C-alpha cells in the first residue's frame, strides 16, 4: 500500500488510531514477546560466563521490561494498519457497486457437475 | 456413561462448535478473495486509494508578475 | 523509504530547487513557464498512472 | 515437602492451566448456542445455557 | 586515528545515509552517495598492511563509475522533463542507467567482482558497516523510482544475482568471500521484489541486516578467518558454538527458525501473480546456497576437529572482547517466527 | 619419524555388571536404579497399559456403531410394517433435480 | 533480440521449413557470439588468434546446436504433425544433448545433456503451448 | 489440543533446571502422564471430526498416529542412554531437550489445519533430527547421512510450498473443512498435472518412493537409536498421512499421472524386498525392510479405495510399531558385539535365552503372522489391488513370500546355532532392554485384540 | 578469598544497578498509564 | 534536439569507454574519471542554458566540485600504492588473489 496518509510522513499514529482498542492484558503476542525478553536475558547471562539463571537479575528485568514495551507499541500500530486497510477496502466496496456483481448463486438442483468415476 | 459424563464434550457442543468456526472460516475466505480483487482492479484503474504514488506537491507554484509577458 | 521529515518538521530545505515555476531569485520567467503551470494543474491529486491516462 | 520437591508436580499444572485455557475457548466461541437446526431444543429448564 | 575523528567519520557515513533518505533533489542523493564512498574509505585501512590498500583501490574506482553513470542518468532525466522530484521518471534509457548504476554500487552478478575482493583483506568492523550501509542506502532510491523500471533489467539482474551469489560460495575456504556472496544472493532476494510490493523486499532489508550484524558480531567475537579457528573456538567457547548454529541456520532459511518469514512472504506476494516457474527456480537456487552454510555448520560444531593446544593456557582467561548488542540482535533473528503479521509494521 | 595424534587408548569395558550384579540396567548410582525399576514398572504397565486396555475395551459408540445397529433395526422393521421396498434408490428425490437438456 | 525470438514463435507449428532453421541458427548463434565474449574477456586467451578461435569454437557449436535442434523439430513436426504434445520438442533437446557431447567428444556429458536439455526443450514447449507468460504479468 | 500443547513446554525447562541424577526419573514419569493425558482424546464420533479453535482438530488419520508419537516418547527416551552415559550433563540435558522439542513440532504437525501450518511444521520435523543423527551418529559418514537427508527433503518439499499458496489464492482459506466443502475438479491440462506432480513428488521423497530412496539407508546406519526409531517410524508414515490429507483435493488427474508412481513402487517394493535379503549390515536389513513397506503404502494409498486407506492406516501403525522395536534390538546387538556387521555376531540360543524370544516375536510380527496387524494392512491393500488390475496381485503375493524369507532368514542367521567362541562379552540382558521390549509388544498384541480404532476415517 | 591482586568486578556499583531498575521501573509506569489512557479515550469516543 | 548535444554524448560514451579499458596506468583511470566529469559538467550547462531554468544552476558548481574532491581523494590513493610498491602498475595488484 502506498499513502493514504502521504500527507504526515511520520506520524506513527493519528487520532485515527484511536478508535479502535489497544492490545489488551495478556494477550498471548507480548507473552511471546516477554518469554523472548527472558530468553535474551538467559543468553545474556550465558555468554558472559556468569551463572545463567543468575546474579544479572536487573538486567532480566531490564530486557522484559524493554521488550515489552517496544512489542505493545509495535501491536498498536499493527492493529491500527490492518484497521485501516480493512476500512479502506470497505470504501472501495461501497464507492463502486457495478465492477462487484452479485453473483446469482444457484442451488445445487441445477448445477451441472462433470463426474469422473474412480474406481 | 461416567466417562462420557466427566471426560468428553456433548456432541452438541463439539457441533456448534464446528459450525460457528465454519462461519468464521467463511468470513475469513470471502474477505480474503475480496481483498484480491480489490487490489486487481485497483492496479488496474489507478482509481483507488492505494497504487496512488507522489506526483508534484504543487503548493510551491506561484504566480505573480513576471519579468517577461511571453512567460 | 521516502522519509519527509523535510515536512513534518516544516522546514522547506529541498523543495525550493524543484521544478520550473518556482520562487527564480528575482521575479523573472522561465521558458516553458506556462505549459508546467498547466501540467502541474492536472497532476496533483492524481494517482501518477492516471497521470499518464 | 511440595517447597523440598516441586520437580514433580509441574506439568500436571500446565494441562490443567491447558484445560482451562480450553474452558476459557469454550465460552469465546460460544456463538449458535440455539440456532443450529439440529440441535434446536426450548431452553429448558434450569437457567439459560446448553453447553459450557 | 584519533577516536574522535572515528566518531567525526561514522557521523558522516551516518550523514551521507541519511541525505540519501531525505531528499526530493537529485543532486542532494548524488551528494549523499558519494559521502558516503568518501567517508567509507578510512574506515577501511584500519590497519596497515597494503591489502586494504589495494581492496580500496578497487572499491573506490567501481564505486565512483557507478556514481559517475548515475549522475549521467539524473542529467538525461533532465535533458528530458526537468524536475528535481524522486518519482516515476521520463526517460526508458535513464532509468536503465540508474539501475545499472545501482546495479554496479549494491551488487549484481555482472558487476559483483569487486565484492569478495573489498571484503577479503579488511578488518571485521569495516567490513560489516560496509556492507549493513552500503546495501542498505540504495533501497531507498530504489523503492523510490520503481513506478518506471523495465521489469526485465530488475529481474534479470536478481535472477543471475542469486544465482552467481550461490555458485561462487560453495568453493571459498575463507569466511568474508562465503559472508560476500551470500550477501550478493540476499540482494538478488531483495530486488527481485521490488517491482511486485516493496514492503517485502524493504522487510527483507530489516531481516537481513539483523542476521548480518549477528553474523559479524559473533566474528568480532573471536578473530577467526579460516574454519580452523572455528574449530577452535568450538574447543574453547561453547556458547558461541551453539549460537553459530542456530544463526547459520537462520541464514539457511529454515522454517521453525525465523530465516524463513523474509523468503516465504516474498514467495506469496510473488505468486499472487502469475509468476510460478520463477519463484520455483529461485527457491531451489535458495535450497542451492545453504550447502556451505552446512559445511560452515559442520566444520563448527556438528563436527569436532583437532584442536592445537596453548588453549590450556587460554581457558584461564574468558571472552573478554566488546560485543555490539549480541542477545537482542540474536533473539530477535532467530524466535521471529510467529510474528509473521509485523509485516505490516513497514507501511 | 611421525604421529599425527596425541590422545590416549581409550575407552575401557566398564562392564555395569562386577560391581554391582543385583543391580538393573543403567548407570551405577544404585538407588536411582531401583527408582526407575519403580517409575518403568508401575507407569508403564500399572498405570498406563492395564489401564489403557480397560479403557479401549469399552469406550462409547466410537464411530456411532451400535447407534448404526439399533437404528437400521428399528428403519428396517418400518419398512417391513409399511410394504416399501427397503432401502429404496435415489437416495435424492427424483423429482427434484434438473437435467441439462439438449 | 526479442524481434527475432519473436520471429521464432512467428512461424506456424507447422512448417515453413528452412526458415525456422535459419531462426534457430541466428539464435544460437547470438547466445554463442555472447558466450565467446565473456570467455575472451574473462580469460586473456594470448593471443588475438587463439582468441579469434575460440570465438569460433563456441559461436560455430551454438549454432549447430539450434541447427540441429530445429532440423530435428522440423521433421518431427512434419511426420507426427501434433502441436498440442511437446515430445516433438523433447526429442528435439535430446538430439541437440546428444550432438553437443559430439561436440564435446564425451559421452556421460553427451548423456547428461540429452536429459537435461530434452526436459528443459519439452518444459518450454509445454508452458508456451499452455501459457505460462515471460517473467512478469506484472501487474496484480 | 492445546493442553497437549502447553505440558510439552512445562516438561522441557524443568530437564533444564534437574539436579544431577535426577534428570531421567523426571522425564520419564512425566512423558508417561504426557501417555495417559494423550489416551485421554481418543473421541471421534461418527459424522465429522473433532474440531478446535481454527488450528487444532483431530481424525482417526491423526489420532493413531498422535497416540503413537507419545507413547513413543519415553521408550525413545529410554533407549537414549548408556550410549551418551560418559558425555557431559549439559550435553546429555541438549539431548534430551532436543527430543523434546521434536515431539512437540511433530504434535504440531499431526494435529494441524492448514497445510500451510502442516508445511512449517513439517520442516519443523526436519531440523531437529539432522543436529541428532549429524551429532551422535557414531560412524565416519553420519556426516554424509544428515547431509543427504537434509538435501533430499528439503529439494524435495520445496516447491509444494508454492503448489499450496496456489490454492490459497485460488480457493480462499485452506482448512481441511472448507477444502472438503469447496472443492472442484481440475481437469487434464498440464499445469494441473505439474501442481499435482510438485505435491505428490515432495511426498514421493519423504516416503521414500524407489526412484529416490538412496535418502534412507544412510541415515538410517548413520544414526543414535532415538533419531534411528523417530526418523523411520515418524517421518516416514508423517509422509503418508500429509499425502491422505493433501489427496481430497485433485481427484480426476489422479488416473492419468498415477500409472508411473504405482508401477514404480511396485518393482521397487520387490527390488527393495530382494535388495534386503543378501546385504550385509545388519541394521540396513530393517531399514529396506521399512523402504518395501512403504512402497506398498504408497501404491495402497494411490489406488483409492476405502479398504484401501483401512489397511494403509493399519500397515502404517503396525509397520510404525514393529520397526522400533527392531531398531531397538539392533542397538541391543551393537552394544554386545561393537560390529553392527551381521555374520560376525552368531549364537544367542545358549547366551541370552529370552532375548531371543523377543527377536523372535519380533520378525513373525514382521513376517505377517496373522494376529499381527501388518497381516491385516497388507490383507487390505490385496483386496484393493485385486480390485484394481486383477493381475497385480502376483506382485503382492512375491512381495510376501520374500519379505517373509528375509526376515526369517535374519533371525536364524545371526541367532540360531552356534556362538563363534571367542565373543566371551556378552552379559546377559538388562532390565531396561527386556521392558523396552515389553512396552513394544504388549500394546501390539492388545491393541490386536479389538483393532477397531486404528482402521481409518472411512470406518 | 582465593583471588590475588584484584578481583576486577564482582562487587558491583550502585549507580548502574539503580539507574537500570529506575529506568525499568518507570518505563512499567509510563506504560500502565498509556494503558490507562487509551482504555479511556476508547471509552470516551465510543 | 539541439545537436551539440550528440556531440557532447559522443564524448561521454568515448571517455566511459576510455574509463573502462586500460592498458597499465591508474593515473590514466583517474585523468579519464575526470574526462567524464567535464562531459556531464559541460552538458548540464547547456541544458541549464537552453532552458533558462537559472535558478537551478547549482549542477555545474556543485558537480563538478564534488567530483573533484573524488579526483583528490583517488589521487592521494595512488600516492598510498605507488607508496607501498614501486610504481602504480595493474600488474603487481594481482595479489588478493579471489
Ligand atoms: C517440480 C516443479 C514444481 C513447480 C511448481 C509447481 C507449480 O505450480 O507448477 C506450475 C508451473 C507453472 O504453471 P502455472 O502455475 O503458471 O499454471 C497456471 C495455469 N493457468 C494459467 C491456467 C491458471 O510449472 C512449472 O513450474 C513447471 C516446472
Ligand atoms: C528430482 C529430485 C532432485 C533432488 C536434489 C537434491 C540435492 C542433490 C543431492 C544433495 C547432496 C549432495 C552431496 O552431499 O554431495 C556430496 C558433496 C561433497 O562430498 P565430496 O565431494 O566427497 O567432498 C568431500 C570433502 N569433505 O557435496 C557437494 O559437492 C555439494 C555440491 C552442491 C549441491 C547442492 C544441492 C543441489 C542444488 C542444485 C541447484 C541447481
Amino acid at each position: 500500500m502506498t499513502g493514504r496518509q502521504a500527507r504526515a510522513p511520520l506520524q506513527f499514529l493519528p487520532d485515527e488510531a484511536r478508535s479502535l482498542p489497544p492490545p489488551k492484558l495478556t494477550d498471548p503476542r507480548l507473552a511471546y514477546i516477554g518469554f523472548l525478553g527472558y530468553c535474551s536475558g538467559l543468553i545474556d547471562n550465558a555468554i558472559r560466563r556468569r551463572p545463567v539463571l543468575s546474579a544479572g537479575l536487573h538486567r532480566q528485568f531490564l530486557y522484559i521490561t524493554s521488550f515489552v514495551f517496544v512489542g505493545y507499541y509495535l501491536l498498536k500500530r499493527q492493529d491500527y494498519m490492518y484497521a485501516v486497510r480493512d476500512h479502506d477496502m470497505f470504501s472501495y466496496i461501497k464507492s463502486h457497486p457495478e465492477d462487484f456483481p452479485e453473483k446469482d448463486k444457484k442451488t445445487y438442483r441445477e448445477v451441472f457437475e462433470e463426474f469422473h468415476p474412480v474406481r | 456413561r461416567w466417562i462420557a459424563r466427566t471426560f468428553f464434550d456433548a456432541p452438541e457442543k463439539n457441533y456448534e462448535r464446528t459450525m460457528a468456526i465454519l462461519q468464521i472460516e467463511s468470513e475469513k475466505a470471502e474477505l480474503r478473495l475480496k481483498e484480491l480483487e480489490v487490489r486487481r482492479l485497483m492496479r488496474a484503474k489507478g482509481d483507488g486509494p492505494w497504487f496512488q504514488y507522489p506526483t508534484i506537491d504543487k503548493a510551491l507554484i506561484d504566480h505573480s508578475p513576471k519579468a517577461t509577458p511571453d512567460n | 523509504p521516502f522519509f519527509d521529515v523535510q515536512k513534518k518538521l516544516g522546514v522547506d530545505l529541498d523543495h525550493w530547487m524543484t521544478i520550473q515555476s518556482a520562487e527564480q531569485p528575482h521575479r523573472i520567467p522561465a521558458r516553458c513557464h506556462a505549459f508546467e503551470k498547466e501540467w502541474i494543474e492536472c497532476a496533483h491529486g492524481i494517482g501518477s498512472i492516471r497521470a499518464e491516462k | 515437602v511440595v517447597r523440598d520437591h516441586w520437580i514433580h508436580v509441574l506439568v500436571p499444572v500446565g494441562f490443567v492451566f491447558g484445560y482451562y485455557l480450553d474452558r476459557k475457548n469454550d465460552e469465546k466461541l460460544a456463538a449458535f448456542r440455539n440456532k443450529s437446526l439440529l440441535y434446536k431444543r426450548e431452553l429448558k429448564p434450569n437457567e439459560e445455557v446448553t453447553w459450557k | 586515528m584519533n577516536p574522535i575523528i572515528l566518531i567525526i567519520i561514522l557521523m558522516t557515513v551516518m550523514l551521507g545515509t541519511i541525505i540519501v533518505m531525505i531528499s526530493t533533489h537529485w543532486l542532494l542523493i548524488w551528494i549523499g552517495f558519494e559521502m558516503n564512498m568518501l567517508a567509507i574509505i578510512p574506515i577501511m585501512m584500519k590497519k596497515h598492511n597494503p591489502r586494504a590498500t589495494e581492496a580500496s583501490t578497487k572499491y573506490f574506482l567501481t564505486q565512483s563509475t557507478a556514481s559517475m553513470l548515475l549522475m549521467m542518468a539524473i542529467i538525461i532525466n533532465l535533458m528530458f522533463s526537468g524536475q528535481w522530484t524522486v518519482m516515476k521518471l521520463f526517460n526508458p534509457m535513464a532509468s536503465m542507467l540508474m539501475t545499472m548504476a545501482l546495479a554496479m554500487k549494491l551488487g549484481m552478478a555482472p558487476f559483483h567482482f569487486w565484492v569478495p575482493e573489498v571484503t577479503q583483506g579488511i578488518p571485521l568492523s569495516s567490513g560489516l558497516i560496509l556492507l549493513t550501509w552500503q546495501k542498505l542506502a540504495p533501497m531507498s532510491v530504489l523503492y523510490q523510482i520503481l513506478p518506471s523500471i523495465n521489469l526485465d533489467l530488475i529481474l534479470t539482474l536478481s535472477i543471475l544475482s542469486i544465482t552467481i551469489g550461490g555458485w561462487g560460495g560453495l568453493n571459498q575456504t575463507q569466511l568474508r568471500k562465503i559472508m560476500a556472496y551470500s550477501s550478493i544472493a540476499h540482494m538478488g532476494w531483495m530486488t527481485a521484489v521490488l517491482l511486485y510490493n516493496p514492503t517485502m523486499t524493504l522487510l527483507n532489508l530489516i531481516i537481513y541486516i539483523i542476521m548480518t550484524s549477528t553474523m559479524f558480531t559473533l566474528f568480532m567475537a573471536n578473530s577467526t578467518t579460516t574454519t580452523l579457528s572455528l574449530s577452535h573456538t568450538w574447543n574453547k567457547a561453547p556458547i558461541m558454538t551453539i549460537l553459530v548454529l542456530i544463526t547459520l541456520l537462520s541464514m539457511g532459511g529454515l522454517p521453525p527458525l525465523s530465516g524463513f518469514m523474509p523468503k516465504w512472504m516474498i514467495i506469496q506476494e510473488m505468486t499472487k501473480n502469475d509468476s510460478i516457474i520463477l519463484p520455483t527456480l529461485m527457491a531451489i537456487t535458495a535450497l542451492l546456497n545453504l550447502y556451505f552454510y552446512m559445511r560452515l555448520t559442520y566444520s563448527t560444531a556438528l563436527t569436532m576437529f583437532p584442536s592445537t593446544n596453548n588453549m590450556k593456557m587460554k581457558w584461564q582467561f574468558p571472552t573478554t572482547k566488546r560485543m555490539t548488542l549480541l542477545p537482542t540482535m540474536t533473539v530477535l533473528s532467530t524466535m521471529l517466527l510467529p510474528l509473521t503479521p509485523i509485516l505490516s509494521i513497514l507501511e | 619419524p611421525t604421529l599425527r595424534w596425541q590422545e590416549d587408548p581409550e575407552p575401557e569395558d566398564e562392564n555395569l555388571y562386577e560391581k554391582n550384579p543385583d543391580s538393573h540396567g543403567y548407570d551405577k548410582d544404585p538407588a536411582v536404579d531401583v527408582w526407575n525399576m519403580r517409575v518403568v514398572f508401575f507407569f508403564g504397565f500399572s498405570i498406563v497399559l492395564v489401564l489403557g486396555s480397560t479403557f479401549v475395551a469399552y469406550l462409547p459408540d466410537y464411530r456411532m456403531q451400535e447407534w448404526a445397529r439399533r437404528e437400521a433395526e428399528r428403519l428396517v422393521k418400518y419398512r417391513e410394517a409399511h410394504g416399501l421396498p427397503l432401502m429404496e434408490s435415489n437416495c435424492f428425490d427424483p423429482s427434484k433435480i434438473q437435467l441439462p437438456e439438449d | 533480440a526479442k524481434t527475432l525470438l519473436h520471429q521464432y514463435w512467428d512461424i506456424p507449428e507447422g512448417t515453413e521449413c528452412h526458415r525456422k532453421t535459419y531462426a534457430a541458427t541466428s539464435i544460437g548463434g547470438a547466445s554463442g557470439l555472447v558466450v565467446s565474449a565473456y570467455s575472451v574477456a574473462l580469460k586473456t586467451p594470448t593471443s588475438f588468434l587463439e582468441g579469434v578461435a575460440r570465438t569460433g569454437r563456441y559461436t560455430f557449436t551454438a549454432a549447430a546446436i539450434g541447427a540441429i535442434f530445429g532440423l530435428t523439430s522440423c521433421i518431427s513436426a512434419q511426420v507426427r504433425e501434433k502441436p498440442d504434445d511437446p515430445l516433438n520438442y523433447l526429442i528435439g533437446g535430446c538430439a541437440g544433448g546428444l550432438t553437443l557431447g559430439a561436440r564435446t567428444r564425451s559421452y556421460g556429458i553427451g548423456a547428461a545433456a540429452c536429459a537435461y536439455m530434452g526436459l528443459t526443450a519439452a518444459l518450454v514447449k509445454m508452458g508456451q503451448l499452455e501459457g505460462w507468460k515471460v517473467f512478469a504479468e506484472p501487474k496484480v | 489440543m492445546l493442553k497437549y500443547i502447553i505440558p510439552t513446554m512445562m516438561l522441557m525447562p524443568l530437564t533444564w533446571l534437574s539436579k544431577n541424577s535426577m534428570i531421567w526419573i523426571n522425564t520419564t514419569l512425566h512423558s508417561l502422564l504426557i501417555s495417559l493425558t494423550s489416551l485421554l482424546l481418543l473421541n471421534q464420533f461418527g459424522d465429522n471430526s473433532l474440531n478446535f479453535s481454527l488450528t487444532f482438530f483431530s481424525d482417526s488419520l491423526s489420532t493413531p498416529l498422535l497416540i503413537l508419537t507419545m507413547w513413543l516418547l519415553p521408550l525413545m527416551l529410554m533407549a537414549s542412554q548408556h550410549h551418551l552415559s560418559k558425555e557431559n550433563l549439559a550435553r546429555k540435558k541438549l539431548f534430551i531437550s532436543m527430543l523434546i522439542l521434536l515431539q512437540l513440532f511433530l504434535i504440531m504437525t499431526f494435529t494441524a489445519t492448514e497445510l500451510i501450518f502442516f508445511y512449517i511444521m513439517f520442516e519443523a520435523t526436519l531440523v531437529p533430527t539432522l543436529i541428532i543423527i549429524t551429532r551422535w551418529g557414531n560412524q565416519t559418514e553420519r556426516l554424509n547421512a544428515g547431509l543427504y537427508f537434509l538435501f533430499y527433503t528439503l529439494a524435495g518439499s520445496l516447491p509444494l510450498l508454492v503448489a499450496l499458496i496456489y490454492i490459497q489464492n485460488t480457493m480462499g482459506s485452506l482448512n481441511f473443512l472448507i477444502l472438503q466443502y469447496w472443492v472442484q475438479p481440475m481437469p487434464n491440462s498440464w499445469s494441473n498435472t505439474f501442481m499435482w506432480l510438485a505435491c505428490m513428488m515432495a511426498f514421493m521423497v519423504k516416503m521414500p518412493l524407489y526412484g529416490l530412496h538412496l535418502w534412507l539407508p544412510k541415515a538410517h546406519v548413520e544414526a543414535p537409536i532415538a533419531g534411528s526409531m523417530v526418523l523411520a517410524a515418524i517421518l516416514l508414515k508423517l509422509g503418508g498421512y500429509g499425502m491422505m490429507r493433501i489427496t481430497l483435493l485433485l481427484n480426476p488427474i489422479t488416473d492419468f499421472m498415477a500409472y508411473p508412481f504405482i508401477m514404480l513402487s511396485l518393482w521397487g517394493m520387490i527390488m527393495t524386498s530382494s535388495i534386503c535379503l543378501r546385504q550385509t549390515d545388519l541394521k540396513s536389513l530393517i531399514a529396506y525392510s521399512s523402504v518395501s513397506h512403504m512402497a506398498l503404502v504408497i501404491v495402497a494409498i494411490l489406488i483409492q479405495t476405502p479398504w484401501s486407506y483401512m489397511g494403509a492406516t493399519a500397515l502404517m501403525i503396525a509397520h510404525g510399531l514393529t520397526s522400533s522395536m527392531l531398531f531397538c534390538l539392533a542397538n541391543s546387538n551393537y552394544e554386545r558385539v561393537h560390529s553392527r556387521t551381521m555374520i560376525l555376531a552368531r549364537g544367542l540360543q545358549t547366551l541370552l535365552p529370552l532375548m531371543a524370544a523377543w527377536w523372535l516375536l519380533a520378525s513373525l510380527t514382521n513376517l505377517a503372522l496373522p494376529p499381527s496387524i501388518n497381516l491385516i494392512g497388507e490383507l487390505f491393500v490385496v483386496m484393493s489391488t485385486f480390485s484394481w488390475s486383477n493381475i497385480t496381485i502376483i506382485l503382492m503375493g512375491l512381495n510376501m513370500v520374500i519379505t517373509a524369507l528375509y526376515s526369517l532368514y535374519m533371525l536364524i542367521t545371526t541367532q540360531r546355532g552356534k556362538h563363534t567362541h571367542h565373543i566371551n562379552n556378552i552379559l546377559p540382558s538388562f532390565t531396561r532392554e527386556n521392558a523396552l521390549m515389553s512396552l513394544h509388544m504388549l500394546p501390539l498384541l492388545l491393541l490386536s485384540l479389538n483393532p477397531k480404532i486404528i482402521l481409518g476415517p472411512l470406518y | 578469598k582465593f583471588y590475588i591482586q584484584e578481583p576486577p568486578h564482582g562487587s558491583p556499583n550502585w549507580l548502574k544497578v539503580g539507574l537500570t531498575l529506575g529506568t525499568s521501573a518507570f518505563l512499567w509506569i509510563y506504560l500502565i498509564k498509556q494503558h490507562n489512557e487509551d482504555v479511556l479515550e476508547y471509552k470516551r469516543r465510543n | 534536439m539541439s545537436l551539440v548535444y550528440m556531440n557532447i554524448m559522443m564524448a561521454f560514451t568515448v571517455s566511459l569507454t576510455g574509463l573502462l579499458m586500460y592498458r597499465s596506468h591508474l593515473m590514466s583511470s583517474l585523468l579519464c574519471l575526470e574526462g567524464m566529469m567535464l562531459s556531464l559538467f559541460i552538458l548540464a550547462t547547456l541544458m541549464i542554458l537552453n532552458s533558462h531554468f537559472t535558478l537551478a544552476s547549482m549542477m555545474p558548481i556543485i558537480l563538478l566540485v564534488f567530483a573533484a574532491c573524488e579526483a583528490a581523494l583517488g589521487l592521494s590513493l595512488l600516492v598510498m600504492v605507488s607508496n607501498t610498491y614501486g610504481t602504480d602498475y595493474v600488474q603487481n595488484l594481482n595479489l588478493l588473489q579471489c
